[PDB]
This record gives C-alpha cells, structure tokens and sequence, in this order.
C-alpha cells in the first residue's frame, strides 16, 4: 500500500491519492446511491411475478435481493478500473513513459481535429469507405475540442460529443443506454451507475490535469472505465478514443487507436469466468506500449 | 386460454439472450444484447388451438444467485442451456443448474439445449479449446447426460443460423404440456 | 419584469426574488434541456408508438422535439406556478403579513420540535390518530431527520431517509422515488427525473435562503408548494413536506403548519382541468402566512 | 393471434386512466393514478373465439397534441370518452377527439363513451353545474350527437361502480371485430 520509497516523475503517487478517494467514496457514491438502487430494483421487479412480489415485500431480506446483483457488478467493475499498481508496476510504468514519443510543439486545433478523425479511421473500415460519414465525425470533434480548449471538460460537452459521434443513427434515439447491456462476455456498469460514474470520471479528467499527472497514464485509466462504464446507448468507442486523444494530444503524445485484438476482451470484468480479466494497471502497461508501438511506426 | 412460461437459464455467456432474440425476432442480434432479454409473449399454434407462450430470460452469472429464483414461480418448462463449445457451462448443468431449478421447482420438466452449434465446427473455436486440452460437447455426451440428470430430452440449436431453434421451443411447448407443479422460492432467511 | 427598488424590505424578499430570477432564468439548461430528462420523455413516448412508427418517424427531424415537448410543457407550466415573482402590492403585502405571525423568543429543543412536528401531521390525517403505532413510527422519521439536519446543511440524502421513514406501512423492496409521471385530483406533478433535478434545487434554495436570511415563513411557504408540485417520491410527499416546512418554520419560532383549507388546497398545482384557476406563487404564499397567523 | 387494438382518447380528467384501470384490476384506484396507463394485453373469450385485446390509455392534455397521434397507428376501435357531467368535454367530443381521429384514422371504428355515470344524480356536482347554467350530459343528448358524429353507438360507464363498464370494451370488441 506504501509508495513513499519509489521514484516518481510522473505523480503517479498523486494519482493514485486520486484513485483512493474515489475508491473510498464508492459504496456512498454508487451503492448507497437512491436513484441506483431505485433501478436496480424496478428492473429486478420486471423479471418477478406480482403474486411473488407482493409475497416478499413482507421478508426484511428482499431489498437486498432485488439490489446485490447490481452492486456486484459495479463492486467487480470498479474493481477492475480502479488503479493501485505494485511496486513493480509502478517503477514498470515509470520506464514506460520514457519510451513514449512526444513532441515539444503542441498542435493548433485544426490539426487535433485531424489526427483525432484520422485515429478513428484507422480503427473503422466504415469510415474509411464511406467519406460523408468520416467529415460528420470530424466537426463533431472539431466542436468537442472548440468547446473543451482552455476550459474544464463538463458532462454536457460529452453529451454533445457523443451524440456528434452518432450521425447515423435516426431521430428520436436515447442518449444514455435504458438498460444493461453486455459486449460479447462482458458486463457494464448500470445505466445510473454510469452517469454518476461519468461525471465521477470528468472530475477526474480535471483534476489529473490540474496536478500534473502523466497525460498517458492518465488516458489510459479515462479509456478503460469509460468503455466499463458505457454509458451511452451508441458510440461509446468513438467518444472514448476522442476524450483519451485530446488527453493525449494536449501533451504532444501520438494519438491512440486500438489495443490488440488478442487483449481487448480483457479490459472489462466478463460474464465468462475462463476469460482471464487485466487489471487497471495491466491496461496502463498495455497502453503505454501500444503508444510506443505507434513512435516506430 | 393456457399460457406456457418458458424459462431460460444457463452459464452466462452461452447465448441465452441471442437464442431469444433470434428466436422471437428472426434475426440474430448484432453487436451488445440486453444483459437480460425482456420477457417476452408469443402465441404459438399448439394442436389447432393457440397458446401463450411467455419466454423470460435469466441472469446466469454468480451475482445474480439470490435474485435469479424469483423469476421461477408459475413455471411450466425449464430450457437448461450450455454452449456445446464450453465444457465448463456444461458442466455447470449437473453441477448447478439441474440442482437449482429442481430445488425450485421440483416437479417442473426441462430440456437440456446445447447452444452455439455453429461454434462447433469452427477452427478458431476449436483451436482455442484444445489450447486447454479441451473439445466441444458431441450430441451423444449430453444425451447421456440428459438421461441422468432426468431431462425430458436433449435438444441442440445455433441462435446464429437458426438451426433447429425452432425445433427447441417446439420441444419445449410440448414438455409443459406435461402437467407440471408450483415453484417455492425455499425461503431463505437472513440475519 | 417589475422593480422592487423602491420598495420596503425587513424579509429580504428582494434576495429571495433574486434567488428565484436566477432558478427560473437557468430553469430551461438545468431541466428542460438536461438530457436525462429528455431521455426519460423520449423512452416514456416511445413506449407508446408502434414500433413500425418509430422507424418510420426516426427520418424526420422534429421526432425528437415531438417525443419531449409535451414534458417539457408540463414542466414549464410547473415551473411558472412556483417561481415566485410577485407584484408591487404582493410584495407589500407579504411584508405586513409576516409581522402578524406569532413568534416565540426561545427556541425549543430538538425532542420538542419533533413531537410538535408529530402532532401537526396528526391533525391532517384521520388516519395516523387512529393508529397509535403509525404515529409513533414516523416520530421517529421525525426525531432522526431532525437529529441528522441539526445544524448542518439539508441534503437530498436527508430527505430520502426521511421520506422513507415516512412510508413505514409499505413493505419491502418499494421504490423510494416514483417510477412515472403521476397525478392527482386532475393535477400535474413533475416527471420523475425533473422531479429529483428540482428536489435538489430545492434543497439547495433551502441552503441559501438560511445563509441568506430569507424570512423563514415565506420560505417555507415556496418550499412546500414546489415539493408537493415536483412529487419526486412514490409515497409520502405530503408528510416529507410537511415535516421540512415545520422545521424551517419551528427553527424560526414560527408554529407548525399544517395543511390550508379544502377549498384552496387543489389551486396550489396546475390542473388537468383547464377551467380550475390555479393559484400563483405569492398567492400561495399569501395564502401559507393567514393559515399561520391564525394558529 | 388475432390482436385487437383499443385506443382511449378524450379530454383531460375525465376518468380515462381509471375506467382503463377499474376495467383491468375490478378495483378502482384510490391513489395517486399515472398520467397515462401503462399499455396493456389481455386475451379475452367473450364469443366464442380467444383474442388479444391491447388497451391503450392517452394524454388528452392539450400539451401532448403532436405525440398522442403517433399512438394511432394499427388502431382497431377508439374510445372517445367524456364525463356526463363535464359539458366541455362532452362539446370537445365534437370540437376535438371526433375530429382528431376521424384525421388520422379515418376508417376506424369509434364509441362514444360517458363516463362518470355516479355523478349525474350527485347533488353536489348538479348543484355545481347549475351554479355555472349546466347540467349533466342525458343519455339521449350523447345518442344524437353519436349518430351525428358517425360514431358506432354510444355507451356509458362508471369507473368508480364498474356499472357498463364491462360493456363499454365489449362493444368495443365487436366494433372491431364487426365494422
Ligand atoms: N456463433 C454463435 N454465437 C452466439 C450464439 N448465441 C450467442 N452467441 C454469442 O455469445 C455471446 C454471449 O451471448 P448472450 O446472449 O449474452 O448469452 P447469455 O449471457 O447466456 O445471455 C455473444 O457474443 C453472442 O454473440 C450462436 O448461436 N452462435
Ligand atoms: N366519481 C367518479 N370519479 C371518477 C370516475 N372516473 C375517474 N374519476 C376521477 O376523475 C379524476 C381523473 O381521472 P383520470 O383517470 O386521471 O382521468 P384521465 O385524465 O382522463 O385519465 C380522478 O380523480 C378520478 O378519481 C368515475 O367513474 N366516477
């Protein structure tokens, strides 16, 4: 738990102050949390009989049944995103930054919207065939980085960047998800618990910047909950691999695309118990040389 | 008029949420499905006559242990699920599956479905189970396994190309209409 | 608008007005626009258009205002008939009617503050005085909210445990806040996230109007028509409005309220029956300080 | 199989939301009642045949206006309901509702539904409707102004004593099942 002997030019120490308390405010934040635990039980009840329902409401016990489930996953799922390296991984992370390039001029923000789009494309044939929709994406990233230039990120300037990010999609469509949603194996945190925990990840998006905590590291922790989080009903890789760019780009580091396909599925807790599941501090590792893979190409 | 509750549990991950879909809408879910599907009715043609059939999704995941039994009440047919590429949900059959349901519902019918057979014949698939020394589950396995554990039959489908999903809730009708008999949630207290 | 410059002020009713003017003017980003709101309009909606409209509504670009503009009217209607703006002859006249309130000099404590707050939701139900074990447990939700705001700012979280120690006759697994937009007697109430948005707002109006010496008694007064017209709870809103009303006005020395007259209860909310003329927001208030001056 | 879809539509407060509910429970709703119903299927046996009869409450607030229709698709029957002791919203039933469906479904059967029936003979509601020169809606006026408005017929029903109201999703039955 002690890091005090280490070496640090990253303050990572002060990050990881950050991580625990958050972590200490979990419970009270999201599983003490009313509107929560309002969802989890209405949508617990729809899976229920009336008869049965009205049969348990007389058992003290029934509350915490309708609710354990869902603070379950978000208990497994801050688990994983919440960093609190080893020692090892620490000084591991430390030499990993050194291996980062970054460059002394920092773009306009034109050109942030450049290589922001074109780090998208690479990810997406969609976007590559198909030029009406690669133009749509970028004014939305081009107002999302208007908007955030020299000033605190908000939840709002996220609302907007995602629905930018979802041209495609018809009128009418829900921003946030109205459910629980699973990506292949994978378990997301609740609709609720990924508000409060988006606008948890925005305070921690500003204040890693005002103490001066390694950018890198920095969109690494942002990339992996806002993918555990997801918190919108569409585009939450689009929105994710924006925010975590700009994060980058602001520090002249290149701009991330996509982790292999071999260690994607490890990034979040999974339905399937054989799928062994990356730690926070696994994913910073796996960033970082995904970063330094991109300065030899 | 008789309506059917059909109930779907199972390992998590072995396609219990995409056999409903593509059973019920006709088109294999691409890209995230619900955690859970939403219960769902359908009139099916039973013998000449119309019959309610309500399918309900669980949650197999171990989170869930407390919250999963209270769907069972009222329930005429069990579908029992495991991936035929996943010896560890079919495993899960005999080891908690079987035992929970008949708990439950002691007098209640249910199938054993193997699921994903599409899996079954793909290299990728293949290749990453015998990294583990592993192979899928052959029909022959679990009829066996369906017999011991008092299935009333095994049946097999790939919600992916449809095949034989049809057949298994054609399965599933005629097993509940085997007279079954009431559910308990086993009253656990605590505290 | 209408100035208040000139006017005489021992309330600061020109701090509470500037309070509401700054609420009302920040009321369409914090609610109208807030995009939990639009999502719950928009999936309430849709649960009603077949799915074949929906597609077929999904390329037209007013779907989306088509989906919120009946919730967002509801609101601002809501919205209109709290926000407390009065005329130059209300404004004095709330002046003159605080000074014939009765007041006492000594505070009591907190075990007396709580029965008194008992005994004034008493009066208002026939039914908490004939279950003597009815009216015991919520003096208790009385006692524990009164233990846990002494001193201390008020919290959402405060409320949410007192409302729900208000509603001990339900049973288990009940949702605390409500689940869809409800009405009563032919009123409107707030949506349920508009309802918890604005509950907030509430509280924090709580706050500021304390910090900034807003006259007790007209504070309670706008607190108790917004709750009762936001309705954020699935039960209980009447006694949670009741019990922190009391306790703005016995922190004051003021006595407890309990409920205005039969005949002027329905004009608090807007109606659903266009021909009920609904009352405003310094009518009500109006209204709350000659109910108080006659106890 | 065969779905029959029923629509309720009239002015606000006249007791849509609970004649739907007094009809689905046989209860009628002391509490605080939703806005607007939650949509609801039952499968019905009256006659000799099974069919699934979905019931669909409405917002007949003047604010919902441009969403209500989005609701009328594959609409069988509509109920335009007004209470007899409402005169406005018995005269919004030519002004509005007969008019609003007629727009969106134009062959679409429809009942005249009054509701309330408990308060025509309420001394206290004539007394308030003579304050104001009304007097309750007669079932004779509501028949002509039926047949005016090419309704099927018109039915009356009382949500809080369920007097006709199973009679009213009856007819609404065979106004679909028979145009
Ligand atoms: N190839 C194939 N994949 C399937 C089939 N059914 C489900 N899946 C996949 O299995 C994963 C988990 O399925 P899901 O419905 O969530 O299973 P559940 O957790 O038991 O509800 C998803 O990625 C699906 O794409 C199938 O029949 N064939
Ligand atoms: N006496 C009486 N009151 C009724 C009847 N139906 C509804 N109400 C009352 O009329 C008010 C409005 O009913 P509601 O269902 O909300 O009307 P809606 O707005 O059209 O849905 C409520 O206070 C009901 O209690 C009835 O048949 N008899």
């Amino acid at each position: 738990v002690n890091y005090q002997d280490l070496e640090d030019n990253l303050n990572l120490k002060g990050l990881i102050s950050l991580e625990d308390d958050r972590n200490a405010n979990f419970e009270s934040n999201v599983l003490k949390n009313e509107k929560f635990l309002d969802e989890a039980r209405e949508i617990s009840k729809k899976s229920i009989p009336e008869a049965t329902v009205k049969q348990m409401s007389h058992l003290p016990e029934f509350d915490d049944i309708l609710t354990e489930g869902a603070k379950k996953v978000e208990s497994r799922i801050n688990k994983a995103i919440t960093f609190r390296p080893s020692v090892e991984e620490f000084s591991e992370i430390q030499d990993l930054v050194k291996t980062l390039p970054k460059t002394k001029v920092i773009e306009d923000l034109s050109t942030k919207t450049n290589e922001i789009t074109e780090a998208l494309a690479a990810t997406s044939k969609t976007i590559q065939r198909t030029p009406e929709l690669k133009e749509q994406l970028k004014t939305a990233i081009e107002d999302f980085l208007q908007n955030s230039q020299g000033k605190p990120l908000t939840v709002q300037m996220i609302e907007n960047l995602n629905h930018g990010l979802r041209p495609d999609e018809g009128e009418g469509r829900l921003l946030y998800k109205k459910e629980n949603l699973t990506k292949e194996n994978a378990v997301f945190s609740s609709p609720e618990a990924a508000k409060i925990q988006l606008a948890e990840t925005v305070d921690f998006i500003n204040r890693a910047k005002n103490e001066g905590i390694e950018p890198s590291v920095v969109g690494a922790l942002v990339y992996q909950r806002l993918i555990a989080y997801h918190p919108f009903a569409e585009g939450n890789g689009r929105m994710a691999r924006v925010i975590v760019n700009k994060i980058l780009l602001d520090a002249g580091y290149p701009a991330f695309t996509k982790f292999s396909d071999e260690f994607e599925p490890q990034i979040c807790p999974q339905t399937k118990a054989s799928t062994k599941s990356a730690t926070s501090s696994e994913v910073v590792v796996e960033f970082l040389k995904e970063l330094a893979k991109k300065g030899s190409k | 008029m008789q309506t059917i509750k059909c109930v779907v549990v199972g390992d998590g991950a072995v396609g219990k949420t995409c056999l409903l879909i593509s059973y019920t809408t006709n088109k294999f879910p691409s890209e995230y499905v619900p955690t859970v599907f939403d219960n769902y009715a359908v009139t099916v043609m039973i013998g000449g006559e119309p019959y309610t059939l309500g399918l309900f999704d669980t949650a197999g995941q171990e989170d869930y242990d407390r919250l999963r039994p209270l769907s069972y009440p009222q329930t005429d047919v069990f579908l029992v699920c495991f991936s035929v590429v996943s010896p560890s949900s079919f495993e899960n059959v005999k080891e908690k599956w079987v035992p929970e349901i008949t708990h439950h519902c002691p007098k209640t019918p249910f199938l054993l479905v193997g699921t994903q057979i599409d899996l079954r014949d793909d290299p990728s698939t293949i290749e990453k189970l015998a990294k583990n020394k592993q192979k899928p589950i052959t029909p022959e396995t679990a009829e066996k396994l369906a017999r011991d554990l008092k299935a009333v039959k095994y049946v097999e489908c790939s919600a992916l190309t449809q095949k034989g999903l049809k057949n298994v809730f054609d399965e599933a009708i005629l097993a509940a209409l085997e007279p079954p008999e009431p559910k308990k949630s086993r009253r656990c207290v605590l505290l």
